[PDB]
């Protein structure tokens, strides 16, 4: 088993650095002082009080229309558009159309298959193909709400001449108290936590040692903890209930890190076999906690917008990057950074999962999605662990971190550490509270 | 009628942790009248003397695996056109609805129907609950003698617990 992993020699290697990574001892004060963890949300009062337990198509339709209409209403105000024309109304003069990008087939989107599906309010949900030959720049993906300008003389095709750019949400405006927070160190890690050939969770034990040594203020651990895709889980070869193995994993971490004084924040994954398989997911259920542990452990949902010492964190365990990246089409020149484009889409579509339809096997309850998977504000930090290579990019003023997985196959993975401290109030506003980030090898 | 209600449902399959042969379950009981034994009493492989009742843990884990599969199948949202000449298949729900539902974007005169309906999923879950509802399979016996001889022979308080457990594996999700 885990032979390869335990014999690794890269241990501790810093593979990526962001900010003033040097000038900070990657040590937290442990449990010391004021640590304020608040879960954020997007209120809502549009949804009815009688829900069925299996989605009705008319309900999904409703959520998708509102997605278009709601964002379109904001974009229209921002770009001072005067009027949206119905997609099927032919005109000789240029028109401004609002709709959702889509593909005309079940395949990958390409510069010839783009279609624009209109909102119900203006176009009764009609679709029209879009010609991109005259479009100089564009980045599109299925599900993307956009405002396009072009010529549609017959009413059966839009020759796009302009694609308005996405507009992000404002950042969280800190209160005065938030400026009174001391520096905090946050560790981030995502599963799997065991190599693909063993169930020894050696990487997990190593990560626990790290937490105790560095004693970070907060640890955000993303699932899977008991991976549904692990060979031994899938073949039902295990000799204990899934729920029990899961609790043990949690126990090991909660107990094994008691001395560090770090606050643990557990985020579920759609791959956690024992847990609800539909997205968005509710928090894990774990009651076996002392009253001390209860002040040290937190179970949040997936996705989750979390405030840590005034700093807003966008958290998702779902591989949105890999999913969106596989379906996006672009065109400019070639000096473009793919991931920055994808991250820009996440920050401009205001959702933790804008891709629609979703990757095939991602189950989404759209009515829940509407209520719990929207972005409340443009986060200060976005943690999007992916199968893609680890990285740390600043996109639209948001530090986006992909700490990668802790384990990749039979080889060791990586995790990440951030240093935070919200700066002094005045000056050209945006002063990222995130001072430095590092992606380290486990 | 229970036989027809669960006629199209997928049967619960789980391989013997010992001999390896795939056992199939469709009812609490196996066989008829007098030689009726709880299906979970013996392996289907006659050269395996392991009792499935001994691997309740492995069965529960398998049910979870299966139940996930069905819920994910339902949520994939595959839609298929009702027009035999079209049969367009998509996972993209069109915002353009006709009087009876999504309008097929291929032919523009037919409605798209869910490939795996919510009623099929619900029936499937009810089936997985029915094949382990021992109390119910026993109340479906006319004579209290047939039942109690059986209740005394195989359904001890512990075995009844095992069945209740599997039967409720359904709501963990
Ligand atoms: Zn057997
Ligand atoms: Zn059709």
């Amino acid at each position: 088993p885990s032979q390869k992993y335990n014999s690794r020699s890269n241990r501790g290697e810093v593979v990526t650095s962001f900010g003033l990574a040097q000038g900070v001892s990657w040590s937290g004060r442990g449990g010391a002082g004021n640590i304020s963890l608040k879960v954020l949300g997007c209120p809502e009062a549009l949804t009815g009080s009688y829900k069925s337990m299996f989605q009705k198509l008319p309900d999904i339709r409703e959520v998708l229309t509102c997605k278009i209409e709601e964002l379109g209403s904001e974009l229209k105000e921002h770009y001072k558009i005067e009027a949206f024309t119905p997609l099927l109304a032919p005109a000789q003069e240029p028109v401004t159309l609002l709709g959702q990008i889509g593909c005309d087939s079940n395949g990958k989107l390409n510069n010839k298959s783009v279609i624009l599906e209109g909102d119900r309010e203006h176009s009764s949900g009609a679709q029209i193909p879009v010609d991109l030959s005259e479009l100089k720049e564009y980045s599109l993906f299925p599900g993307q709400v956009v405002i396009m300008e072009g010529i549609n003389t017959t009413g059966r095709k839009l020759v796009a001449t302009k694609l308005y750019e996405g507009v992000p949400l404002p950042f969280y405006q800190p209160t005065e108290e938030d400026a009174d927070f001391e520096q905090s160190m946050v560790l981030v890690a995502c599963g799997p936590y065991t190599t693909s050939d063993s169930i020894t969770y050696d990487p997990l034990l190593d990560l626990i040692a790290v937490i105790n040594h560095d004693r970070p203020d907060v640890c955000i651990l993303f699932g899977p903890f008991l991976d549904a895709k692990h060979e031994q889980v899938e073949n039902c070869l295990l000799t204990s209930p899934f729920e029990d193995i899961f609790k043990q994993c949690l126990r090991t971490i909660i107990e094994g890190t008691r001395s560090s004084g770090s606050h643990l924040v557990f985020v579920p994954s759609l791959r956690d076999v024992h847990h609800e398989p539909v997205y968005p997911q509710p928090p894990f259920s774990y009651s076996d906690l002392s009253r001390e542990d209860k002040k040290q452990v937190q179970f949040v949902s997936e996705p989750c917008s979390l405030s840590i010492n005034g700093v807003i964190f966008g958290l998702t365990s779902t591989d949105l990057l890999f999913h969106l990246g596989a379906e996006e089409i672009s065109s400019s020149s070639g000096t473009s950074d793919r991931f920055s484009r994808i991250l820009k889409h996440i920050l401009t579509q205001r959702s933790y999962y804008p891709l629609y339809p979703p990757q095939e096997d991602m189950a989404i309850d759209y009515e829940s999605f509407y209520v719990y998977a929207q972005l409340p504000v443009t986060p200060d930090v976005l943690i999007i662990p992916s199968e893609l290579r680890y990285f740390v990019k600043d996109v639209l003023g948001c530090v986006c971190v992909n700490p990668g997985r802790l384990t990749k196959g039979q080889v060791g993975g990586t995790f990440a550490r951030l240093y935070l401290r919200r700066p002094a109030a005045d000056g050209a506003e945006r002063q990222s509270p995130c001072i430095a980030v590092q992606v380290v090898r486990i | 009628t229970d036989e027809e209600k669960y006629r199209d449902c997928e049967r619960f399959k789980c391989p013997c942790p010992t001999c390896g042969t795939e056992n199939i379950y469709d009812n609490v009981f196996d066989g008829s009248g007098t030689d009726m034994e709880p299906s979970l009493y013996r392996c289907s492989n006659i050269d395996c003397k392991a009792s499935p009742l001994t691997f309740t843990v492995q069965l529960s884990n398998k049910l979870i695996m299966d139940i996930r599969r069905f819920i994910k199948k339902y949520y994939d949202g595959w839609l298929i056109c009702e027009e035999p000449t079209c049969r367009n298949r998509t996972r993209h729900l069109p915002l353009q609805f006709s009087r009876t539902g999504p309008l097929c974007p291929a032919c523009m005169k037919a409605t798209l129907q869910p490939e795996y309906s919510d009623k099929s999923l619900y029936t499937q879950l009810c089936f997985y609950r029915y094949i382990f509802d021992a109390e119910c399979a026993l109340e479906k016996l006319t004579t209290d003698h047939e039942k109690d001889k059986l209740k005394k022979q195989f359904f001890t308080p512990k075995v009844l617990q095992d069945y209740r457990k599997l039967k409720n594996t359904a709501e963990q999700f």
